[PDB]
């Protein structure tokens, strides 16, 4: 197992910078995977997901754009330990790359998108995460899926990273973290998935842009 | 086309976590 220290700066940090993406397999071990997968699951069961939202709510349905459904964990909750494990690994990676992330300052990060497309064909149309400036520099995804063949049940999250001449396709793997900018060089989708397809995002902040943003919100801009 | 129609929400005040 490497230590922080070495993944964030010998691996992550040039990985970021080069490619804009970074996707690190067996991220917690076979151990903690499963038990944040109980933790979803139980999220899951008793009926705690709902529909996920868009920044921007106009005259169409969320579901027409995204098809999960979701909630927002911190990882103090009962029963939400371990998500709060993995949230508290992801902040320590970040912490040990924090100022060699391009040209951002990360001061702080979301709740935990705690996400499941329940199969049937749901996925998420093509989009940006941080298309007008809100703060959000890194998306964060965790993937839980035991099992997952993406051959037959999809669910996988394309990449269309600006100029390359290769798209990256990421399959939603048990234990697999994935890092990628969240701005307008990263447009992506998550393909229909046809199984229960499960997912723990975190975005970080850039501490400028986030200002901003911010004063734009309370401002009501 | 809005851009922000698109993008997963995040809540834009009183949430934030820090580093
Ligand atoms: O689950 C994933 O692979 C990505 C989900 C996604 O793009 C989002 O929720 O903004
Ligand atoms: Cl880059
Ligand atoms: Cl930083
Ligand atoms: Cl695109
Ligand atoms: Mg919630
Ligand atoms: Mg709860
Ligand atoms: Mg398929
Ligand atoms: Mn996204």
């Amino acid at each position: 197992p490497l230590p922080a220290l070495k993944l964030a700066l010998e691996y992550i940090v040039p990985c970021m910078n080069k490619h804009g993406i970074c996707v690190v397999d067996d991220f917690l071990g076979k151990e903690t995977g499963q038990q944040i997968g109980d933790e979803v699951r139980a999220l899951h069961d008793t009926g705690k997901f709902t529909d996920g939202q868009l920044v921007s709510q106009k005259s169409d349905s969320s579901k027409d754009i995204r098809g999960d459904k979701i909630t927002w964990i911190e990882g103090k909750e009962p029963g939400c330990e371990t998500i709060g494990l993995l949230m508290s690994s992801m902040d320590d990676l970040i912490r040990h790359c924090n100022g060699k992330l391009g040209s951002y300052k990360i001061n702080g990060r979301t709740k935990a998108m705690v996400a499941c497309y329940p199969g049937n064909g749901t996925g998420y149309v093509r989009h940006v995460d941080n298309p007008n400036g809100d703060g959000r520099c890194v998306t964060c995804i965790y993937y839980l899926n035991k099992d997952w063949d993406a051959k037959v049940s999809g669910g996988i999250l394309r990449i269309f990273p600006e100029g390359k001449a290769q798209f990256a396709d990421i399959e939603p793997k048990f234990d697999r973290l994935l890092f990628f900018w969240s701005d307008r060089r990263n447009p992506h989708e998550v393909q229909p998935a046809y199984a229960t397809r499960y997912a723990i995002t975190v975005w970080y902040f850039d501490a400028d842009e986030r200002a901003r943003a911010k004063v734009k919100y309370l401002t009501g801009e | 086309l809005d851009l922000e129609t698109l993008a997963p929400y995040i809540p834009m005040d009183g949430e934030d976590f820090q580093l």
